């Protein structure tokens, strides 16, 4: 899945 | 980017943990959607829960396909073996019921049922369904409520729904 | 164009019944049946063509079920009081002029083996066979014999035997 | 000694007859402008009193939630319309200073649509009635010769064929 992290 | 992003409508913040809708493509903050970032890792393909209930209203509207109508017939013959499904294989014997068709103005039965799949007649789930609801709901109007014939509408119809989860 | 039997054009206010043997369309008083009473049936045969059907139950061929009411019938003209004197051929001795003036002789046994030999075709060679032992014996006895009586007697019998026979 | 049809007569056994199912009174064909052939296609007849009957009652019976899809696109059709500019908001005080003074009973499209939306209608007459608000109260303000009359008068007569056949 795409993500956005810190 | 002004954009309002997730369902709280809200400013990107570099700071959180969001999860990208692979329907929409819009960006959802994890904790707003219940997706835990650790949990991401294992998921592929995401889909968030606004397109996900969406997808779920729309299959008794979308076009039924080949595969559907081999879901219809499956689903149609366990109604037809049900033990309770007796009274609704055929269309009613007015020697059977007194002013029947003074009474009911849109009869329904299995066995019309049975032909209209044979011959493509559903175009959407919701069709299908309604034709079915239309011979529990007949039952139930024309024969008392303690009634064995109106017993035996409440059970297929509790049966029925529970064969069509996960239809589509 | 005309129709019905009074062989008139078509009146859109009347009520009209068709026949599903000819096609065609007769008022319902002329044939003589009630708007409702048709609303009941399911298939209509008009006058001309019922007697049509009335006149050929004699021309067409025996059946299965027809060969069972032969035998239903012969049977009960065979029990009947006044044919004791047509169960079985006139035996030449016991009248050595019959023979010569009876040019088709005729009896009830002769009928029975014909029916189980399955020798009709159609019902009026049948009924043929039974004219003939009637016939024969009017011709042979006196009017005023006792023997000439059955045979009147039971003919009455048979017509009415016969009476919706298929 | 029952009369029937329209003509008011005794039963004829050599007439033809076609049955009403709302009334259950009993019709000569010619009388109601029916073929006999044209009958056999049919299963179900209204006469034309229960049809007249059933006419006039569309505007009083209860809307159904069809029926209120049904009013969306009606008035979004309206809105679309070239002329139905000056209807689709609430006149702006500050462009017509006394439209309130003068107008008691103010209405508008988008006043409309949110009565639909909160389905605050119960009967078709109360629509057609609100609509009806709108054209008068602009025939009213405005000269004969304004284009703000002539708008009203335009998308009236666009109205009344919308409704043909609602319900
Ligand atoms: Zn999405
Ligand atoms: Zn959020
Ligand atoms: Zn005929
Ligand atoms: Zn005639
Ligand atoms: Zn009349
Ligand atoms: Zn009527």
């Amino acid at each position: 899945a795409r993500t956005k992290q810190t | 980017d002004t954009k309002l992003y997730c369902i709280c409508k809200t400013p990107y913040d570099e700071s959180k943990f969001y999860i990208g809708c692979d329907r929409c493509q819009n960006w959802y903050h994890g904790r707003c959607v219940g997706i835990l970032q650790s949990e991401a890792e294992l998921i592929d393909e995401y889909v968030c829960p606004q397109c996900q209930s969406t997808e779920d209203a729309m299959t008794v509207l979308t076009p039924l396909t080949e595969k559907d109508y081999e879901g219809l017939k499956r689903v149609l013959r366990s109604l037809q073996a049900h033990k309770m499904a007796w009274p609704f294989l055929e269309p009613v014997d007015p020697n059977d019921a007194p002013d029947y068709y003074g009474v009911i103005k849109e009869p329904m039965d299995l066995a019309t049922m049975e032909e209209r799949v044979q011959r493509r007649y559903y175009e959407k789930l919701t069709e299908f369904v309604a034709d079915m609801t239309k011979i529990f709901d007949n039952c139930r109007y024309y024969n008392p409520s303690d009634s064995p014939f109106y017993q035996c509408a409440e059970v297929l119809e509790s049966f029925f729904v529970q064969k069509l989860k996960g239809f589509k």
